[PDB]
């Protein structure tokens, strides 16, 4: 299992290097340095760790692109969005950032264009979304807005009651 | 109702902030679901959300199904009387500060009035006298916006009442639609 995770790593590493170029598992055995894993292991791969392997790439008669299957698009959900009723997505702005390209760059423009930043998978961590139209009125807002919600203390359809006599 | 969500949405961003305007969001969409659903899509904390639907149930903005097990859905129409509180504060603002009619003793930088006058005057020096402290009083401007800074919440206020106008209009469309 472990000697499969490395394996799962160094996928991990190619894809994150930008390339899905499926190899044979001999080069791979090579490249992860587990060359003398052994007949046994290597045949546990063959009929569990390759095929049985649920989200397991096979093209050129090879085994590829293991880390992902859930997106392949790579780019903004628009689809997703454009619907008014299954809208959406918070994503982890480190899958953002691992399905293809780094976010900063993108991201600096974006800014004040597509991309919002809210601080939620921890203070520390951020996740990526986005906005519509203008506030309301200028004013130095934070001061009138404080002393605007309303009064959420009861009475109150009988305060609209007050407010219409 | 489609202008309704706009004038919503509207009231949402001027107002509360993007943490609970996410949230707000989907409620915005307006559909009946569970906290944990909610928590999967969203991926916030379960505590902070639980501050924010609470914030949004004060706001009446929210309403519960109990199954125990609890469901969530909005209440919609806490938006009339939402604008006309609103109203009301916009008014009060509108409504006087200033304390016209008005000295104050520049030293103790406390106030009076015009009916205090004739009670701080002495005619032994022929002019005004506070009184735990003799001196001169002078003008108002304290604590209570300038002359020049009235003018400018004054014209604030007269830039708020256009921004707000439509949302009336949308308003009064929709108090017609429940006329019918
Ligand atoms: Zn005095």
């Amino acid at each position: 299992f472990g000697v499969l995770a490395k394996i799962v790593n160094y996928m991990k590493t190619r894809h994150q290097r930008g390339d899905t170029h499926p190899l044979t598992l001999d080069e791979i055995l090579d490249e992860t340095q587990h060359l003398d894993i052994g007949l046994k292991q290597k045949q546990w791969l063959m009929t569990e760790a390759l095929v049985n392997n649920p989200k397991i790439e096979v093209i050129d008669g090879k085994y590829a692109f293991k880390p992902k299957y859930n997106v392949r698009d790579k780019k903004a959900l628009l689809r997703l969005l454009d619907q008014h009723d299954q809208r959406g997505l918070g994503g982890i702005l480190l899958e953002d950032i691992e399905e293809a390209l780094p976010n900063s760059q993108k991201a600096v423009k974006a800014l004040g264009d597509q991309i919002l930043f809210v601080n939620r998978p921890d203070k520390k961590k951020i996740l990526f979304f986005n906005d519509k139209s203008c506030q309301f009125s200028v004013d130095e807002e934070f001061q009138k807005l404080w002393r605007s919600v309303t009064v959420d203390s009861m009475d109150e359809e009988k305060i609209e009651e007050y407010l219409k006599r | 109702p489609a202008a309704l969500k706009r004038l919503a949405k509207y009231v949402i961003r001027g107002f509360y902030g993007i943490e609970h305007a996410l949230a707000l969001d989907i409620l915005i969409r307006n559909s009946c679901v569970k906290e944990e659903d909610m928590l999967e899509l969203l991926k916030f904390d379960r505590k902070q959300l639980r501050s924010v639907l609470n914030n949004l149930k004060g706001d009446k903005f929210i309403k519960c199904r109990m199954r125990y097990f609890i469901n969530y859905r909005t209440l919609v129409n806490v938006v009339k009387y939402k604008l006309d509180h609103m109203r009301r504060r916009i008014e009060t603002d509108e409504r006087d500060s200033t304390n016209r009619a008005s000295f104050k003793c520049p030293v103790c930088s406390s106030t009076f009035t015009d009916l205090e006058a004739n009670q701080l005057f002495d005619p032994m020096t022929g002019t005004f006298r506070c009184t735990f402290c003799h001196t001169e009083v002078e003008e108002d401007e304290s604590a209570m916006p300038k002359k020049d800074a009235r003018t400018l919440l004054a014209r604030f206020n007269e830039q708020i009442e256009p921004i707000y106008a439509l949302l009336r209009e949308t308003e009064d469309v929709n108090l017609a639609y429940e006329i019918l």
